RNA sequence: GGUGCAUGGUUGUCGUCAGCUCGUGUCGUGAGAUGUUGGGUUAAGUCCCGCAACGAGCGCAACCCUUAUCGUUAGUUACA
RNA sequence: GGCGAAGGCGAAAACUUAGGCCAUUACUGACGCUUAGGCUUGAAAGUGUGGGGAGCAAAUAGGAUUAGAUACCCUAGUAGUCCACACCGUAAACGAUAGAUACUAGCUGUCGGGGCGAUCCCCUCGGUAGUGAAGUUAACACAUUAAGUAUCUCGCCUGG
RNA sequence: AUUGGGCGUAAAGCAAGCGCAGGCGGAUUGAAAAGUCUGGUGUUAAAGGCAGCUGCUUAACAGUUGUAUGCAUUGGAAAC
């Protein structure tokens, strides 16, 4: 998912 | 199998239809066999104008029959043709001497009365409208109306045979077994050209509390 | 997004007294250019019943490639003892098909395709194998990446 | 810079015999004591990851959750951690359907607030009995929904103690797409759980440890004073009951 | 006059028996199941604890009448 | 629980004899698997001959029950049930799973062999059970003793 | 079911064993080269099939040219 946003 | 919901609660939470009296069952019987003709003629001779209910009220030799329907020109009439000719009808079928008076008034938000739906149910099955649709257009313009919980069912021929193919629609709070509850009835024969069709409505119509009485 | 439907079951299960016939259906809907979802519902009455399988449908969607409007390798759809076999067919010869097969391949934008059942033809299990083969299918950009071979080799 | 070696002491060491098969690459051969012990490095880059990506969800301005349940210490532990960072939880049994569906439990909180606003502006204008029993549901929604509250949507990023014990809560997370971090004790599966923290959560000072390193990580990127995060030493060391005996009848 | 084996309406029995279902969700390829199950508690699916279920509806419950006690408004054609 | 390929094998002893298990630098040097046809074995019942015959008990008689009872129950009661020599070759002869080979998570047991070594435990090589991952399965379920991943061979099946 | 099926409970593993013939069968080196692969040659009648074309007022149809396939023999290759 590497990060949220 | 069950009661009329309506004569549960009628004479305890919702006050008489006809209210009258006259000589100890000398011509009682002929007031009464009377005005249910007057009863039956507003709600059958003028679909077009959803009369809801009638109001008698004699009292020796007088006569006001209270009216609420949805639509009042129609039983009105163009410049006041139609209620001449309404009125001596019903002067005609009670008699001369007695003084008439009647009175139409529009009754405000109609869609919550159970007779008037129950007629437009009764109309558009009778017009071979697929059933199902019907049910949930009308269903949805009634709930709309801002009321509680309905109850629709309908018997009878269904398009054909096999008349135990019966459905029923019920959408929400409408309880029967309280008494303090506020429903409302109603019922209409949709004579279809297969047969008969039962159509039958309940409406609650929110709490009733505080009520101590008849209105 | 057609969202044709398939086939309708009158399903019944038996109570004390009485049937309660509570009829399905199962739909297929597509975008016609990668999206593809199936919806099984059971409810009493045919439009509700719809409706249920239309949101369960369109809720999971997924998607899929196009190579030349067209699957490119051969596959197998095993799923529950009931093989479908998908052929990559030359460009001009268009749908070929049964039902279920038709709706799936149809719905999602594709054109020429070989088609055969095998074993079963219940809709269900038709669906299922056809999805599993369609997303079992491998890209050949995919495997050249986990291959040294990537330069169109 | 944070949380060295130094604190492990007794933060390994699970039943034996009783270890998910595939999730031995966090575990080293095994030795006589048969409690599985880990790899203190691979610890501490997977808290490196767990920091970093809570604090820019935190930043990211979103909702987190907390889920406990064991008998307790957890129970009264995530009470704490919610009582010192404003955020969410779950003390009771996970609902079984809490994040698949929220519908029909948003409905629920949303009535919960209004019999909360119901009694904050009633002066007992109720009868007395109809007081009681409003505080009665009150009671019982507090008590289920405590927790799940200050929120709108599902939330970005939830953590758990024991999947093993919420494979309700990880199986309904893993159905949505949304990540989920975990004290992964020797039994669990790894690769269910996003983010793996090969931690010891029989033990209840492990447990008050990770979760305080953690609801600190979290509060630092809410601009609070991270206590047991980056803090040196002297802070670490919480109170516990006599913390051994690994194996479980 | 016929067809309640075309019917509407009405009514009987199970039975005033506690039972019958639905929405969302989950499980199962599927009929389907999970709520309705487990413990105590009642006449009751009555309630509450446990529970991949959360809620909701009909029913049951209570709102009606009626007898059982006391206070008040009233006094006859009662009573005195 | 153990052994046997299967049917089966349990009070004691002797003789003959089978195959089995673990480590085998020893030897030989592919001499192996499957096996049409052929051969051997093969629970009980049954047949022939001579014995033996306590108990049990087909058939048969009687007493009950029933509407009837040529059955269920009871009292008798023959073949047989046992041994010696020949025959029959069927059984739900089942793990309803042909044999051989290699691989594929795990856990709990149990028994045999070796070593360390009072058993208790440790591990090694094997058999035998339970639980259980992926995988397979129409589902039930199987899962290192597969109904999984495959190969070789034999036999078998094509609606009732 | 060679491509293209199964044999626990749906039809189907013989009651089991010893096993001739047959089928299949460890590793390494050389040769030959039956199979196996490819090169040439000969041959595999016409019509018909395919494709083009021509001619029928156009298909129906008639005709032209090209088109596979297998075998024998001959030059090689030498993984199996």
């Amino acid at each position: 998912m590497g990060n949220f946003d | 199998q069950k009661v009329n919901s309506n004569g549960l609660r009628f004479g305890i939470n919702k006050n008489w239809i006809s209210r009258w009296t006259a000589n100890s069952h000398a011509q009682t019987a002929k007031w009464l066999i009377e005005d249910e003709k007057i009863r039956n003629l507003f709600f059958v001779n003028y679909r077009n104008a959803q009369v809801s209910n009638v109001e008698i009220e004699r009292t020796q030799a007088t006569v006001d029959v209270f009216v609420y329907a949805a639509q009042p020109a129609f039983l009105i009439g163009s410049e006041n043709k139609n209620i001449q000719k309404i009125t001596k009808q019903i002067k005609q079928i009670i008699g001369r001497t007695t003084n008439l008076d009647l009175t139409i008034n529009e009754i405000g938000s109609p869609m919550l009365s159970a007779r008037i739906i129950a007629r437009d149910l009764a109309n558009a099955i009778e017009a071979r409208v697929p059933l199902r649709t019907a049910m949930r257009q009308s269903l949805i313009k009634v709930l709309k109306a801002g009321a509680n919980g309905i109850k629709v069912l309908v018997s009878g021929r269904l398009n054909g045979a096999e008349i135990a193919r019966d459905k029923m629609y019920i959408e929400g709070n409408m309880p029967l077994s309280t008494l303090r509850a506020d429903i409302d009835y109603a019922l209409e024969k949709a004579q279809t050209t297969y047969g008969v069709i039962g159509v039958k409505v309940w409406i609650n119509r929110g709490m009733i509390y505080t009520k101590g009485l008849n209105r | 997004f057609e969202e044709r439907i398939v086939k309708l079951k009158r399903i019944s299960k038996t109570t004390k007294g009485g049937r309660n016939m509570r009829f399905s259906v199962l739909v297929v809907v597509g975008n016609r250019k990668g999206k593809i979802g199936y919806g099984i519902a059971k409810a009493l009455e045919v439009p509700n019943a719809i409706k249920k399988a239309i949101k369960a449908a369109h809720n999971s969607l997924h998607t899929i490639e196009i190579h030349k409007g067209s699957i490119y390798h051969e596959v197998i759809g095993r799923s529950g003892a009931s093989r479908v076999l998908l052929k990559p067919a030359p460009q001009g010869t268009g749908i070929i098909a049964g039902g279920a097969i038709r709706a799936i391949i149809e719905l999602a934008g594709y054109s020429d395709i070989y088609t055969k059942n095998l074993g079963r033809n219940t809709p269900i299990n038709m669906i299922h194998a056809t999805m599993d083969g369609i997303l079992k299918q491998l890209s050949p950009r995919r495997v050249a990446i986990l291959r040294n071979k990537n330069l169109n080799e | 810079s944070l949380a060295k070696l130094g604190e492990m002491r007794t933060h390994v060491g699970m039943v034996k015999r009783y270890w998910n098969p595939k999730m031995g690459f966090f575990i080293e051969p095994e030795r006589k004591h048969n409690n599985d012990h880990f790899v203190l490095e691979l610890q501490r880059q997977s808290l490196q990851t767990a920091y970093n990506y809570v604090k820019e969800v935190a930043q990211n301005n979103g909702q987190i959750l907390f889920v406990g349940t064991k008998n307790d210490y957890v129970k009264k532990l995530v009470n704490n951690i919610a009582k010192r960072v404003d955020v969410a939880f779950i003390t009771q049994r996970w609902l079984g359907g809490t994040l698949t569906n929220f519908k029909t439990l948003s409905i629920s909180i949303n009535k919960l607030n209004k019999l909360v606003e119901k009694q904050a502006e009633n002066a007992a204008d109720l009868t007395k009995k109809e007081n009681l029993m409003l505080s009665r549901e009150i009671e019982r929604l507090e008590k289920f929904f405590g927790g799940v509250k200050s929120l709108k949507r599902l939330p970005n990023l939830l953590i758990v103690d024991d999947p093993v014990y919420e494979k309700n809560a990880v199986a309904e997370a893993n159905i949505l797409r949304i990540p989920v971090v975990a004290l992964c004790n020797t039994n669990t599966n790894p690769e269910l759980v996003d983010f793996i923290i090969p931690a010891n959560n029989h033990q209840p000072q492990s447990t008050c440890l990770l979760m305080n390193l953690l609801a600190d990580a979290v509060a630092e990127a809410k601009a609070m004073p991270t206590m047991f995060a980056y803090k040196p030493d002297e802070e670490i060391q919480i109170e516990i009951p006599q913390k051994q005996e690994a194996p479980r009848q």
